[PDB]
């Protein structure tokens, strides 16, 4: 029985933000 | 402010598997509801108050891969269908509701938060019906009250014809429950 791994993350703690240029 | 959400996947395929087997997360952990894999399937593991809670039929009594090698549960219970282990070293954890709204909201694998409005202790009505194909990597899943704070996991989806109409979940009350039994 192999380990549960996480592959992913979803995050809610974002809050609106100007998607910076580079 | 309202309830947005983002996704990011750490990893794939084949390291998945590896970890799988090798039992060691090396990665860096973020956010309050991780996207989890086993070797038959993927879904959701929240984190709610220090502790991560996914879905019985999904981890099973399996451990889950840490940095310090495979970490054993600190809850099963079939009955209640969850499992628990200790948040993961990065996460942050939600918090239960304490307004008992009946508007709810269900954050997606695909990180995209629909509204099921409560229509008892584990059900709640898609006000806007979505074909299981979309629900499906959501066990697990948060059900969060307009504040943001945990209500539910989600469970299962009540359809039809291939089409979800409601939705069943894990009150926050069971995983209280859950852990002084
Ligand atoms: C999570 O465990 C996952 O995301 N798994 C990862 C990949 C699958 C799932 C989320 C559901 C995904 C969309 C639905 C996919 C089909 C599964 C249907 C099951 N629904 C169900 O049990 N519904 C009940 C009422 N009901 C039936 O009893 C039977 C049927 C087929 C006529 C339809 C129907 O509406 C409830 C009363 C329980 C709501 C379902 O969602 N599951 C069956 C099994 C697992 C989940 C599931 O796969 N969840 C259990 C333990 C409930
Ligand atoms: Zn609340």
């Amino acid at each position: 029985k192999g380990s549960v791994v996480i592959v992913g993350r979803i995050v809610l703690s974002g809050k609106p933000a100007i998607i910076p240029k580079k | 402010a309202p309830i947005t959400a983002y996704a990011q996947q750490t990893r794939g395929l084949l390291g998945c598997i590896i970890t799988s087997l090798t039992g060691r997360d090396k990665n860096q952990v973020e956010g309050e509801v991780q996207i989890v894999s086993t070797a038959t399937q993927t879904f959701l593991a929240t984190c709610i108050n220090g502790v991560c809670w996914t879905v019985y039929h999904g981890a099973g009594t399996r451990t889950i891969a840490s940095p310090k090698g495979p970490v054993i549960q600190m809850y099963t219970n079939v009955d209640q269908d969850l499992v628990g282990w200790p948040a993961p070293q990065g996460s942050r954890s939600l918090t239960p509701c304490t307004c008992g709204s009946s508007d709810l909201y269900l954050v997606t694998r695909h990180a995209d938060v629909i509204p099921v409005r409560r229509r008892g202790d584990s059900r709640g009505s898609l006000l806007s019906p979505r074909p299981i194909s979309y629900l499906k990597g959501s066990s697990g899943g948060p059900l969060l009250c307009p504040a943001g704070h945990a209500v539910g996991l989600f469970r299962a989806a009540v359809c039809t014809r291939g089409v979800a109409k409601a939705v069943d979940f894990i009150p926050v009350e069971n995983l209280e429950t859950t852990m002084r039994s």
